């Protein structure tokens, strides 16, 4: 740090990351007579003077179910339409091919699709099936991010509007502050660079999805542990109520299915409860992804790191199971330098402050350059604007600046 | 219509089969439209008469040039 | 001593304090570039002329009226001081 | 209001605000047998039938208190390098000693 | 065994509670401090600095 000092970048890399989200659950539903008490029907006639306990965690339980299938939907159908990618690809110098689908593969996903597949691995208890099979997940996918390729952004506002793939990018470098003629004057580095980086994330996969299989396993666990718990005596003679019914009376009976009835009614509460605190976790997930879809996909975000460390360009979207991964694809300074720098010029009794630029000397010379990128230029009244006298900046400096007009009328 | 849930439809008392379950009452048509009421695996069910069981279309399809 | 127990944590409260100092010493000296990447130096009243950019004000508002604003903000700041040692209530209900 | 009368402001303030925002909580197990039953081999014999609730408690008491280490790093660890301030401090004006 | 079951279920609770308001200070670390932030009051009362 010093008062007359700043370092300013000469290049730049363009960096994809990865980026997992976990959406929805397994949707369970579990009958109590048939785990409770199965075919007897003393216990059933004993059961029902705990009037009502069965009817509230058949409610729980399909209250989660049905939410879980309005996650998913509220995350990937944010499309009025299915758009397609034209047979001819010419996107400049950029290679979607392993994003994009391919009909060889099963249920015609991607490359980075089936590899992410691949990596994550009679009591009453059924497992229901989701209404969005993973066919209509990837056509969702798909139709997202052929629409972002071809159109931009303007899918999202209203009806989508060609624009080649070169004007889009250099679109998004003014978006970060970047002008134009910085993309189209360095096009081939840009699209070596973006190809390099998916290669690099391809080969990273196939060696990351932590969050996804933890999901599995915890579920896993509960209905593990919950027929586990069929086991237990509970403090009757047996845990079998076909030996209990018979080798005994009914009074005698009673008491002991009683003992049972009692434990396995706690584990089932148990068990619901631990289901919906996970369940509201998963929705906190669900709807963080779905404005990560929202924002960094079908726009270009300013807010700091939310899409990716980094200036934010664009995103892609692929899904995984039970969840959605983001490739973030984001702009890095890089090969800085050092300068020295003024508040303002004195020139004929005038200040100039410079117009969207940064002052600098390279030690004999004063240039007037962009912020984020080294493109030093003469200082003109073109560049600049005046205000006041020299008296009140602190630090003003002296130089000439440079009249268009007068060579003219010489 | 009547939906038993997982079981085939050769172990019951217009019988469709469906990967949620057998569907009873209800009858299988090739056009395809919007959910409205919704069963698994991508079957829902409309009344248009009788009801009936389709596969649900995810929107229309169209190519930016 | 009924077996309850009281875990550490992981990390030390120096520890949290020295992140806080590089967090802020980062922002004083480079402002928002080393977020984004490596940190690149620049003068402090430079930078505030770029913030008063950023909200829709030009440069020579800032640069015309630099004491003013900085007898401002210490003012705020001995006021700040002032007002603690003398409102933790979120902290103190956990 | 009216359809052709505007008011511009002709000065500024600088002002400074404080938010509190809590992060973590404290970290706390509990052992089933010795709250429950202490020291005695009976009590234990007979807690042994009500099988796995434990187990479960003990679970659920380790997530919540590694949860707490994973927010507290969240918050704070997000700079990948320890900076350091000039021992010549010249801001401007501004005086941050405080 | 049932007071132990009620003391466990009310710590899960508060610690979603306490979860939810880290993410919020972990973002408002990312978005006030990092960078300047155009949501309005997200910061604070006026045009953040
Ligand atoms: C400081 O820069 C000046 C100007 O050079 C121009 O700006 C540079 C950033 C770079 O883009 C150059 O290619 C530009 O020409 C230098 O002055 C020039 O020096 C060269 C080499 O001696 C000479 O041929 C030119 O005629 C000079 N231009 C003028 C207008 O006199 C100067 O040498 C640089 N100073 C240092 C210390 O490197
Ligand atoms: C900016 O960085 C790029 C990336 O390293 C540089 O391009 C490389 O240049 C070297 C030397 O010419 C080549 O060996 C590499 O193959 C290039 N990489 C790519 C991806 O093209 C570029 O030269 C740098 N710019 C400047 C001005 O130095
Ligand atoms: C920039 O130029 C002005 C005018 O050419 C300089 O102002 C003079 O400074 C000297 C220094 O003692 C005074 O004696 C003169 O009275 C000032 N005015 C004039 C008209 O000469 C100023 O010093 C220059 N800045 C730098 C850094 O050299
Ligand atoms: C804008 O507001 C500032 C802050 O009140 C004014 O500065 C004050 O001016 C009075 C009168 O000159 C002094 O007594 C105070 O000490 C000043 N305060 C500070 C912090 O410097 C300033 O005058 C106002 N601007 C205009 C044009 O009236
Ligand atoms: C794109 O990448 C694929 C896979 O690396 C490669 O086979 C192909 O030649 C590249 N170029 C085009 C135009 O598809
Ligand atoms: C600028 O110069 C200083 C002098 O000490 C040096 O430490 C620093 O690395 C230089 N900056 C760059 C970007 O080279
Ligand atoms: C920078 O600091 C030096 C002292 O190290 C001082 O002489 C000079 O005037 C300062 N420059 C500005 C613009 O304040
Ligand atoms: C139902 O049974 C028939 C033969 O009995 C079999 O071919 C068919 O696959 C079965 N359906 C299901 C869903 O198991
Ligand atoms: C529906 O499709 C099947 C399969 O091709 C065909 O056999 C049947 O005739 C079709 N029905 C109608 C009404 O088109
Ligand atoms: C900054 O504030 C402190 C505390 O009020 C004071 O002692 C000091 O003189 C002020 N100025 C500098 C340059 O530290």
């Amino acid at each position: 740090y010093s008062n007359n000092s700043i370092a300013i970048p000469t290049n730049f890399t363009i960096s994809v990351t990865t980026e997992i989200l976990p959406v929805s659950m397994t949707k369970t539903s579990v009958d109590c007579t048939m785990y409770i008490c199965g075919d007897s029907t003393e216990c059933s006639n004993l059961l029902l003077q705990y009037g009502s306990f069965c009817t509230q965690l058949n409610r729980a339980l399909t209250g989660i179910a049905v939410e879980q299938d309005k996650n998913t939907q509220e995350v990937f159908a944010q499309v009025k339409q299915i758009y397609k990618t034209p047979p001819i690809k010419d996107f400049g110098g950029f290679n979607f091919s392993q994003i994009l689908p391919d009909p060889s593969k099963p249920s015609k996903r991607s490359f980075i699709e089936d590899l992410l597949f691949n990596k994550v691995t009679f009591n009453g208890l059924t497992v229901l099936p989701p209404l969005l099979t993973d066919e209509m997940i990837a056509q969702y996918t798909s139709a997202l991010l052929a629409g972002t390729i071809t159109s931009g952004w303007t899918f999202g506002a209203g009806a989508a509007l060609q624009i080649p793939f070169a004007m889009q990018m250099a679109y998004r470098f003014n978006g970060i502050g970047v002008t134009q003629n910085v993309l189209y004057e360095n096009q081939k580095l840009i699209a070596n660079q973006f190809n390099s980086a998916i290669g690099k994330i391809q080969d990273s996969l196939s060696s990351a999805l932590g969050k996804l299989q933890d999901v599995v396993n915890q579920n896993a666990q509960a209905l593990n542990t919950l027929v586990k718990q069929l086991s237990s005596n509970f403090g009757a003679i047996s845990s079998v109520l076909n030996d209990i019914l018979s080798r005994l009376d009914p009074p005698e009976a009673e008491v002991q299915i009683d003992r049972l009835i009692t434990g396995r009614l706690q584990s089932l509460q148990t068990y619901v409860t631990q289901q919906l605190i996970r369940a509201a976790e998963i929705r906190a997930s669900a709807n963080l992804a779905a404005t990560k879809m929202s924002e960094c996909v079908l726009g270009q975000s300013k807010r700091v790191d939310f899409c990716g460390k980094g200036y934010h360009l664009m995103s892609f979207p692929q899904s995984a199971p039970h969840g959605v991964v983001f490739l973030h694809v984001t702009y890095v300074p890089a090969q800085e330098k050092n300068f020295t720098t003024a508040p303002a010029i004195c020139h004929d009794g005038k200040a100039h402050f410079p117009r969207e630029g940064v002052f600098v000397s390279n030690g004999t010379h004063w240039f007037v350059t962009q912020r984020n990128f080294y493109e030093p230029q003469i200082i003109t009244t073109d560049n600049t604007f005046v205000s006041g006298n020299c008296d009140v900046v602190i630090g003003i400096v002296n130089n000439t600046v440079y009249d268009p007009l007068q060579p003219e009328l010489d | 219509a009547v939906l038993y849930q997982g079981v085939n439809c050769t172990e019951v008392p217009n019988v469709f089969q469906t990967r949620a379950g057998c569907l009873i009452g209800a009858e299988h048509v090739n056009n395809s439209y919007e959910c409205d009421i919704p069963i698994g695996a991508g079957i829902c069910a409309s009344y248009q008469q009788s009801v009936i069981a389709y596969t649900m279309s995810l929107g229309a399809e169209n190519s930016v040039a």
